[PDB]
This record gives structure tokens, sequence and C-alpha cells, in this order.
């Protein structure tokens, strides 16, 4: 972490606002993938009967 | 006053010795203006102490020497 502060300085500035990348960034909702899944299936025809 | 100080700040008594200083405190272009300075911290702890005047070296300054010379530059406007 050697620079002149102010460079220094700068690559803060880069690095997080790249940070909030990460407050958003793979989706957590592996689980609900499938319940991204299951919202297509409602509206599903009865087909049987 | 009646003391031979004049060659031990320009000879001994560093700024920055390149090995036991830490780069963070590199006074880098600043340093015409910023080594008197650093010098005198120096010296005003060496003859603090009671004991023989030894080489005072600058280890480290807690933010940057340009982070340092900038925040005198504030107190220079006045």
């Amino acid at each position: 972490l050697l620079a002149t502060p102010m460079i220094n300085n700068a690559i803060r500035s880069f690095l997080t606002a790249w940070d909030d990348i990460r407050i958003l960034s793979p989706d957590v909702s592996s689980k609900s993938l499938s319940a991204y899944l299951d919202s297509a299936v409602a509206n599903g025809p009865e087909l049987i009967i | 006053m009646t003391l031979n100080t004049g060659p031990y700040i320009h000879h001994h008594a560093y700024d920055f010795k390149p090995g036991i200083t830490q780069p963070s405190a590199k006074s880098r272009d600043k340093s015409i203006w910023m080594s008197p300075i650093l010098k005198l911290l120096c010296t005003s702890y060496a003859m603090t102490v009671a004991g023989p005047v030894r080489t005072s070296i600058v280890t480290e300054i807690d933010g940057s020497a340009a982070a340092l010379s900038g925040n005198l530059r504030v107190w220079m406007r006045d």
C-alpha cells in the first residue's frame, strides 16, 4: 500500500465505489432461483380433466 | 545557543534514513522546505533526553509526509 497519499486516496474512491457491485453481486437467491421458476408454473393450463 | 549544533542538524539527525525509516514518511518533492522542519523536531528530542547526543531518525509519520506537508500549508495560510 505504498503510494503518494493523493494517489492512494484516489484508489479508495475507485475501489469502494465498486464495492456497491458486491452488495448486489451474484444474487443469493439460488434457492429462490426456483422461486423465480415457480412464478411461471401457476399460469399453466389444466390439460387433464 | 552556546553549542555547535550547526553540523549536527545537517550531518546527523536525519529526516529519512532509508532502511530504519518508513517509506510512508517520505517527504518527496516538498523535501526542500520539509526537511528543515523534520531535522529540528529530531534535534529537539535529541537534546531533551539527558544522555549523550545521538543520531535522531524520523522513524515514521502518522499519516504520510505529503499528508502532513499539505496539513502545514493549511496552517501556513493562517
